């Protein structure tokens, strides 16, 4: 529910 | 949001538990270079591109390449006045019996060199390896890391692959290990540790006053920190030279290099 680590 | 710091220094007079989130912007002001973009680039490449499982599995030369780089450059760099505030304001707060906590996205360890205590790292450190074949995790400021590695690591694009063979990259030392040592740095695709993420939650429920300093919070999840702790209604202050995708759900937005605003900010 917490995501992988991500650029958004 | 507001630009009033006789505003922002109320709630910081008064703050038991504040929470200093800290972003590249930071390290940036120290002259670090953080590949973020519109012009942060290594080779032809910045960090969304080689700080990747896949980038590692399919060239781990150029990876480690990247992030010799990086760890060699860290020797004439020094913290700024904007850690040096963070670090003092540590310091002095605690002293009162009142809490200072950094929680930083960066890995170039520039909070600690200041005299930062309460850190956490969610993202890990340049100076710490991890086996990926055993998992020990290792703190690791041998400059070169290996010898394969001297002279390497050229920024410049057109600059040549090393190409070296992976048994001569950065080895795991405990006897009878021999693996495969990888930057102890959380990558895109992969998850923060969960103790330390666990650390974090604590920090930001018990928290009554929040800065995010120089982060342009696109990377995520340390970018729903900070908005977090404003939906408890808790005000946070972001400290950024430029405005970012979360400015409007905070109380404060403050202008300039965090070296100009913290020091006064904090003072
Ligand atoms: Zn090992």
């Amino acid at each position: 529910t917490i995501m992988p680590k991500d650029i958004q | 949001p507001s630009s009033s710091m006789a505003d922002f220094r109320k709630f910081f007079a008064k703050a038991k538990h504040i929470v200093i989130i800290s972003g590249a912007g930071v390290s940036a002001e120290s002259g670090v270079p953080t590949f973020r973009g519109a012009g942060g680039y290594w080779r032809k490449w910045q960090a969304q591109d080689l700080a990747t499982p896949l980038a590692f599995a399919h060239n781990p030369s150029r990876v480690w390449e990247f992030y010799h780089y990086r760890r060699e450059v860290m020797g004439s760099k020094e913290p700024n006045a904007g850690h040096r505030a963070i670090a003092e304001c540590e310091t002095r707060l605690g002293k009162q019996g009142r809490r200072v906590v950094v929680i930083t996205q960066n890995i170039d360890e520039l909070h600690r060199k200041a005299g930062t205590k309460n850190l956490l790292e969610i993202h890990g450190s340049l100076f710490k390896t991890r086996c990926t074949s055993c998992g020990v995790v290792a703190e690791n400021y041998k400059s070169p890391i290996c010898p394969a590695l001297s002279g390497k690591g050229a920024p410049e694009p057109g600059t040549q692959d090393a190409s070296i063979p992976v048994e001569k990259l950065p080895r795991c030392e405990e006897a009878g290990c021999g693996g495969l040592l990888r930057p102890h740095v959380v990558w895109f695709g992969e998850n923060l540790d969960p103790a330390i993420l666990e650390e974090v939650d604590r920090e930001l429920a018990h928290c009554d006053l929040c800065l995010v300093v120089g982060t342009s919070s696109v990377v995520y999840p340390a970018a729903m920190f900070a908005p977090q702790v404003a939906a408890r209604g808790v005000p946070v202050a972001e400290f950024n030279t430029e405005t970012t995708p979360a400015t409007n759900r905070f109380r404060f937005h403050f202008q300039g290099p965090c070296g100009t605003t913290l020091p006064e900010a904090l003072a």
